[PDB]
RNA sequence: CUCUUAAGGUAGCCAAUGGAUUAACGAGAUUCCCACUGUCCCUAUCUA
């Protein structure tokens, strides 16, 4: 369940989109091809919402959330907030956050149960994350790399970290998140995996430049297809050895 | 408009703001960090002898002592006494987020205020002892 | 060769979690999602996509999408309602409140 | 022909030197593959770690400054060829601190190829800046190729003046058919040609300055009724093995027109002794060039506005002192046999 | 695509449906187009077109002559076959050259008030061991760019031209002053090294120096051409 | 608009002509950037090329790591001190002029950006928005 | 590695190159000079003519020299392939002729600018400029044969398939008419011709496929006869060099129905003769055309 | 008849010093740096 598409000839899907288990957010720029690419996989099962954050298109980088809540930065206008509320059902809470780190998608890497945050967020922001998203919160870096939301892609099934993450850090973060983690690249050698792709428990979307070994690793770690667990690493070891 | 005000308050010659200096003085950890700085070659006095209130580096301990024995430092200390005038003050003056401003003022009076005063007293006695 | 050993190991290893608490974290899949039918590009009876609607109306760059058509409101007649913003120098949004 | 080798009318259908057998063919191909892989590793050590990787990030090295091209102008080289064409004797002036560095080998080759009747000798100037044994060793080694005379140029307190004068009188007596002989002084800039001429004349007849390019046109000086001396502007022959750092450290360019002298200060550290540097600048305790510059600036009071040390100014002064001889240094002569 | 993919495409799919007819009609129009080009092209392009037409016509006539000739129908050793290659001078009289043309006045001084230096504008031979005189005493100036050392010497027998070094300037016909200055103009008798020509006398002596006469103007064409006097 | 930029760019008041020095906002070790060229600049007699927020320039490092110095690299302007108009209805400006080091494809050399980042630059360059922690 | 050499600019022949450079000089430089002008202006006019023509010839020669590959510096497989195709000796000799012509043009330009410094009249300056251009033209006209050879070589070498000698490779070899091109068509999307006569394929053909998320290249080679290397020809030398150089999996194809025109004894003999070629490479023997006759019901 | 390449391991012997690489001064001539700025991008406005 891993697909490839582009937003106006750009492979950075996570920059221009946000994907949870219950809703999807897409930028309003240009045609309807990006929205239709999401709609071909999602149908009418979950709402897909055209939105802007502070008049910009970088909604996956400016916002963060999961199936229970959505956090928007303080630069979000009242009209955008009202549009999001009218588009989404009551089961999704919506909160505007007074946080200095306005790039919520960059500074928060979360799923339905756990969250990794920037080590310098406000205490009130941390408590608001715990209250709205309903998740445990940990101040962490991905092997010394701040902006965990842009350098990690996380779901309830697994996680993909940037390839410069040490094995000890991978083990520590895997213990914190209670999901299997793997280090890898997306979009043909890019290290910004969280801004490169979006993923939930049943769908992953990457750029067109993502190679076959990268797509296979993504499917293995996020457990997308029916016969694709995280233990097919032994089967894909030969391909990964040839690729690396 | 005039040349003096232009060449003093040009954008590229801006100085640190009172609310930021108040936040620096509020916590003891920040005071310790600003007192113990790494040796920087781009700062006067190798980054040492730094007055937090004026946000100003001195080349020598005698320069810092003379700065402390001065009306400019006293003016800055007098300015740093009350509420630091955030956006909430102007909002409540206009009639906006009045409860938030009142809660902020109460928290400043109760928790932030006396701790900042004690940190300032400790910094003063430390400078007196080391000078 | 011993040169391509440590990098290969570090990129082939998959870290595994271990307990740390007795809290169940299960993946969430909606019933509509798991009952959704697979989209077929070559199928006489397929869903009409947004790009299809755009192409049949104006095409890319001409079609003006109504963003209020997806609103989940109590009354369907309230979709095309203009929300007031300014009244006598006040913002209506910071007065808007239940009860 | 090419037409038979390849094209519509080609007649070549078999290899000219066919392989003896498949075993020889596979052995030759395996050897060629091994040599190719070794060569690829050898060039990946330097060139791929250098030039190739820079284009991936779009980085380009900054333009080479024109202050390093001084001494290579057409007017200067026309003057050089004029003085050679007018000279019967040519004195090549070398610096005793770096004589092989300050040699014009291409000019020597041109003289020995095209003008074999012109007599070329070496004068090793600034011998007061090296130990006695270093100068003796350099004289001995250079005498294996050309007659070399040690010298120290000064109007008042000089060395070698009488030896040079008697050698010139010998040349004049050898060319007794000629009514006079001309001796042209060539070499690198700042090696002291004008100083040597002023020493011979016991009078300041040619302008002398530490700045390169002080002499811009040729000058005739009457030493005796039968002996003329020709002062010439300094020349820097173009080369690829000589880098900008070597050109700067040979006293060729003006330090005031270089961009970053702080990066050349490590050259001073590698060329000078620690004891000599600490005696000259009354400082110690540095571990690198940046620390040396910072300590010297703070001791000398070269602080910019705001307490920042003046790295560029201190570096320029250090380079000027190195070139003008306020720091002792020399290049070791070749080993004795 | 790889190898001869266009030829493979022609073999597998053919060409455009009107290709043959269009090519035939263009080749039929070619005569009218050639005539219109000849009558319409102006200037340099017209001159070049006429020149190329003349060359093509000459080539066609030669081809026709060769075909008609075909349809109508040194006593070297074995090792040399199948291998290929009065006492009057040839120029007894040449154009006279005055001193005004020969020399150029060179002015000296800050106000350029002195005019005693003269520069030779023709090519010269200065010999071996030449050193320029000091500038204060240099009246006659022979610039280095005009100095020659070699010449293209043509032998009448065997019809070969060799690049030979110049040995001396024997006689410049204009003036003995030019002869002793070494001026190389047309009609000048020079001495050349003929070592590579392999000439042997009757007595077995190897000839390595002979006389030649300059047949061109080196100041005009940048080179010295001479004919060996045999 | 330059290679790697995401779409078209509307006009912003130019604040940095050739010869200006701006701060370096990334963590690659450079301290300041000296502008020598502006990518996409037009041509007019006597007129200096100038860059605004969200433009790509060619810069040389003056202060920072010596390995980074003595080289010309692409940079993207993320802050400017000259006030410019936003279409939402306000003129605004930053404290300083600041840029980040990038590649011709618009990818950051560093891993994070310190300080605020302009909305226009973040929207025009996806990698800047990915490495930004503060966007206005 | 570069692996492809299509981006080589067109090499004009001698007369066309002469026309291009000389007419570029005549068009792009001013053409009106008067005998009543200053001698400095006249000299500068003719110097500019000579220098511009020399620069044009030199830049054409440099565009030729930079474009073509260095035969000795490429991978040995590519070196052997280009030696078989284009005769490396002639290749290097033609390129060296181009380089020497460039040097001669530079020398003529420098010498005649220096001579034009001393021109005394418009007639003399015109003669010196005409002499410089005529000498350049003679130098260029001496390059008639290498330029034509290089143009043909460029056109051929721009269409060579790109082969990576360090990637995963399946070589296909055997006698003619056994099914090598048919197998390449089956496993790839290459458009190699399949015809029932020997040596339909006269050069290496490349196809690609994906197995276990990895890219593999398959190489179809022309047929090999059971002959020694002394009487072996260039078409077979292509296959021999490919087998010797490309560390790969070699598939030797055999026809048991002998409809290829070669007996089973001859095919076994050819396999044993090319046996020393595949050392430290994977080897597999594929028996094709099993729909006609199977290995089980053989004699 | 003969002449010059004996000098040796980062400072020598020989007579504090081995000097004009001379301090200070200058409406003398020249180069560079910090600061500074309408010299410039690119010009606008005010007074007599
Ligand atoms: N110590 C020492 N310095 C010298 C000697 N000869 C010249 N210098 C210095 O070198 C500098 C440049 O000399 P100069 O004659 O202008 O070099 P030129 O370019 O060859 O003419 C002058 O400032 C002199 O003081 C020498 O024999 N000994
Ligand atoms: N019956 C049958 N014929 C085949 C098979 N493979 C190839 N051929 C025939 O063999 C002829 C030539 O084969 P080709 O592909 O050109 O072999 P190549 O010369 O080695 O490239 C074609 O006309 C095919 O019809 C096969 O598997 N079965
Ligand atoms: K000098
Ligand atoms: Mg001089
Ligand atoms: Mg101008
Ligand atoms: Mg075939
Ligand atoms: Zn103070």
């Amino acid at each position: 369940m891993a697909t490839r598409t582009q937003f106006e000839n750009s492979n950075e899907i996570g920059v221009f989109s946000k994907l949870t288990n219950t809703y999807c957010l897409v930028a309003v720029g240009g045609s309807e091809n990006f929205y239709s690419a999401f709609e071909a996989e999602l149908g009418d099962a979950i709402p897909i919402v055209h939105t802007t954050i502070a008049g910009t298109r970088i909604i996956g980088r400016m916002t963060a959330g999961n199936r229970r809540g959505l956090l928007v930065p303080t630069q979000t206008t009242d009209q955008e907030l009202q549009h999001l509320r009218n588009s989404l059902p009551d089961s999704v809470k919506i909160q505007r956050v007074e946080e200095r780190l306005s790039a919520l998608g960059n500074v928060i890497c979360c799923n339905d149960y756990v969250a990794l945050v920037h080590p310098d967020i406000d205490r009130e922001t941390e408590e608001l994350i715990s209250d709205v998203l309903g998740v445990e919160v940990f101040r962490q870096t991905i092997s010394g790399n701040i902006l965990v939301g842009s350098y990690c892609s996380l779901s309830n099934q697994g996680g993909l970290v940037h390839p410069q993450t040490s094995v000890q850090d991978q083990e520590e973060l895997s213990s914190l998140l209670q999901v299997p983690l793997v280090a890898g690249t997306v979009n043909r050698g890019s290290s910004v995996v969280g801004a490169g792709m979006v993923v939930n428990d049943y769908l992953a979307v990457t750029g067109l430049d993502t190679t076959a070994p990268e797509l296979s690793v993504i499917e293995s770690i996020f457990r997308l297809q029916d016969a694709q667990p995280e233990s097919i690493s032994g089967n894909l070891r030969d391909t990964l050895i040839e690729t690396y | 408009m005039g040349r003096y005000s232009v060449k003093r308050y040009k954008t590229k010659r801006r100085t640190r703001d009172l609310d930021l200096i108040y936040n620096d003085l509020s916590t003891k950890e920040s005071v310790q960090k600003l007192l113990n700085q790494p040796l920087d070659e781009t700062k006067p006095g190798l980054g040492q002898h730094y007055c937090i209130h004026c946000a100003k580096y001195m080349e020598t301990a005698i320069a810092l002592k003379t700065h402390l024995k001065g009306k400019v430092h006293k003016r800055r200390v007098k300015e740093l006494r009350g509420v630091p005038y955030t956006q909430e003050v102007s909002d409540a003056a206009a009639g906006y987020n009045l409860n938030k401003f009142l809660n902020r003022v109460q928290e400043i009076t109760q928790s932030v205020g006396p701790e900042k005063e004690s940190n300032e007293a400790l910094l003063k006695e430390h400078l007196d002892s080391t000078l | 060769s011993q040169s391509r050993i440590n990098n290969v190991l570090n990129k082939i290893h998959v870290a595994q979690p271990q307990a740390r608490d007795d809290v169940k974290r299960t993946p969430f899949i909606p019933e509509s999602v798991k009952n959704l039918k697979k989209y077929d590009p070559e199928d006489p009876n397929r869903r009409k996509l947004a790009r299809d609607i755009e192409a049949e109306n104006g095409g890319a760059g001409v079609f003006n999408v109504n963003l209020k058509d997806k609103y989940l409101l109590e009354d369907d007649e309230w979709k095309n309602d203009i929300m007031p913003e300014i009244l006598d120098g006040k913002n209506v949004y910071d007065f808007l409140d239940p009860e | 022909s090419y037409a038979d080798a390849f094209g519509p009318k080609a007649q070549r259908k078999r290899p000219r030197l066919a392989a003896s057998n498949l075993e020889d063919l596979v052995k030759a191909t395996n050897e060629d593959i091994t040599k190719y892989e070794e060569k690829q590793v050898l060039d990946a050590t330097l060139g791929l770690m250098g030039n190739q990787e820079d284009k991936e990030n779009g980085w380009t090295s900054a333009a080479k400054e024109a202050i390093f091209s001084k001494g290579q102008s057409k007017r200067i080289w026309n003057e050089l060829y004029k003085v050679i064409d007018s000279s019967d004797v040519v004195i090549h002036v070398l610096d005793a601190r770096d004589p092989l560095g300050t040699r014009c080998k291409s000019v020597e080759e041109y003289m020995k190829k095209e003008t074999p009747h012109k007599h070329l000798i070496y004068v090793l100037n600034k011998c007061d800046l090296v130990p006695t044994w270093v100068a003796a060793a350099w004289v001995k080694h250079l005498s294996k190729e050309r007659p070399t005379l040690a010298f120290h140029a000064s109007i008042t307190n000089s060395f070698g003046k009488g030896s040079l004068i008697q050698l010139l009188r010998q040349f004049s007596q050898l060319h007794t058919d000629r009514k006079q002989i001309s001796v042209g002084f060539i070499g690198y800039p700042n090696t002291g040609k004008s100083s040597i001429i002023n020493t011979l004349r016991k009078k300041k007849v040619c302008q002398v300055a530490p700045i390169p390019g002080e002499t811009k046109v040729w000058q005739y000086i009457t030493l005796m009724k039968r002996i003329f001396l020709i002062d010439c502007p300094g020349i820097v022959p173009p080369s690829s093995k000589d880098s900008e750092e070597d050109i700067l450290f040979r006293g060729v360019v003006r330090v005031e027109h270089v961009t970053h002298p702080e990066q050349y200060i490590p050259g001073v550290l590698k060329r000078c002794q620690v004891k000599h540097l600490e005696r000259t600048y009354e400082i110690s305790g540095w571990k690198d060039a940046t620390e040396f510059i910072e300590i010297l600036a703070r001791k000398q009071g070269r602080l910019l506005k705001g307490g920042e040390p003046d790295e560029s100014g201190v570096s320029k002064q250090i380079l000027n002192d190195f070139n003008r001889g306020k720091i002792p240094w020399f290049v070791l002569p070749p080993e004795k046999e | 695509p790889q190898n001869d993919y266009i030829e493979r495409h022609i073999k597998q799919h053919g060409k455009r449906l009107d290709h043959e007819e269009r090519k035939r009609k263009r080749e039929a129009r070619e005569s009218h187009k050639i005539s219109e080009r000849a009558q319409k092209l102006t200037g340099w392009k017209g001159k070049q077109f006429a020149k190329k037409r003349y060359a093509e016509k000459v080539s066609m006539r030669k081809k026709i002559k060769a075909h008609e000739q075909s349809k109508v129908k040194d006593a070297l050793p074995t090792y040399l076959l199948d291998r290929e290659q009065k006492f009057s001078v040839p120029l007894p009289k040449v154009r006279g050259i005055s001193e005004e043309e020969m020399f150029k006045v060179i002015k000296t001084g800050k106000s350029r008030s002195k005019s005693w230096k003269r520069m030779i504008t023709k090519h010269t031979f200065v010999g071996e061991g030449f050193t320029r005189r000091p500038v204060k005493m240099e009246r006659i100036i022979r610039p280095s760019a005009l100095r020659q050392k070699k010449a293209n010497v043509t032998h009448p027998e065997l019809g070969v031209t060799v690049f030979l070094p110049i040995l001396a300037v024997k006689k410049n016909p204009q003036s003995p002053m030019y002869t002793q200055l070494g001026v190389l103009t047309k009609g000048t008798i020079i001495e050349v090294n003929v070592s590579e020509l392999g000439m042997v006398t009757a007595g077995g002596k190897v000839v390595w120096g002979k006389y030649a006469q300059v047949t061109n103007e080196p100041d005009r064409d940048g080179c010295v051409n001479a004919v060996l006097l045999v | 608009s330059g290679n790697g930029a995401q779409g078209t760019k509307f006009r912003i008041s130019l604040g940095l002509p050739v010869g200006a020095i701006m701060n370096c906002a990334d963590n690659s070790g450079a301290r300041n950037l000296y502008i020598i060229a502006v990518k996409g600049s037009g041509s007019r007699l006597n007129r200096l090329p100038a860059a605004s927020l969200g433009d790509m320039v060619m810069a040389t490092v003056k202060k920072g790591k010596p390995e980074l110095r003595k080289k010309v690299m692409p940079a993207i302007v993320v802050r400017q001190a000259k006030s410019w108009r936003r279409r939402d209805g306000v003129f605004l400006y930053f404290e300083d002029n600041a840029g980040v080091i990038a590649n011709p494809k618009g990818e950051m050399k560093g891993s994070a950006i310190t300080g605020p980042v302009g909305k226009e630059c973040a929207d025009l360059w996806p990698r800047v928005a990915s490495n930004s922690g503060v966007v206005v | 590695m570069q692996l492809s050499w299509k981006d080589i600019p067109t090499v004009a022949p001698a007369n066309d190159l002469l026309d291009i450079v000389l007419n570029r000089t005549q068009r792009k430089t001013p053409t009106v000079i008067r005998p009543g002008f200053k001698i400095t202006r006249i000299r500068a006019f003719y110097m500019r003519k000579v220098k511009y023509t020399g620069e044009g010839f030199v830049e054409k020669f440099e565009d030729i020299l930079k474009g073509f590959p260095n035969i000795n510096d490429v991978h040995p497989f590519h070196r052997d392939l280009m030696d078989t195709l284009y005769e490396k000796n002639h290749y290097k000799i033609s390129l060296a002729a181009i380089s020497r012509a460039k040097s001669l043009v530079e020398q003529v330009a420098r010498d005649y600018v220096r001579l034009l410094k001393f021109g005394q009249s418009l007639f003399q300056c015109k003669q010196l400029k005409r002499a410089a251009l005529g000498r350049m033209a003679t130098i260029v006209k001496k390059l008639r044969d290498p330029l034509a050879y290089l143009e043909q070589v460029r056109q051929h070498i721009g269409r060579l398939p790109s082969i990576d000698p360090n990637t995963r490779t399946l070589l296909i070899c055997g006698y003619p008419n056994v099914g090598k091109s048919s197998f390449l068509r089956c496993i790839t999307k290459s458009d190699v011709d399949v015809q029932p006569y020997a040596f339909t394929t006269k050069s290496l053909y490349v196809g690609h496929f994906d197995y276990k998320y990895l890219r593999f290249q398959a190489i179809d080679t022309p047929g090999i006869l059971d002959r020694p290397t002394e009487e072996m020809n260039n078409i077979e030398m292509q296959s021999i060099y490919a087998i010797a150089h490309l560390r790969s999996c070699v598939l030797y194809f055999m026809d048991l129905s002998e409809q290829c025109g070669f007996t089973i004894e001859a095919q076994v003999k050819l396999f044993h003769s090319i046996k020393p070629l595949f050392a430290n490479k994977s080897v597999m023997v594929v028996i094709n055309k099993t729909d006609i006759i199977r290995p089980e019901d053989l004699d």
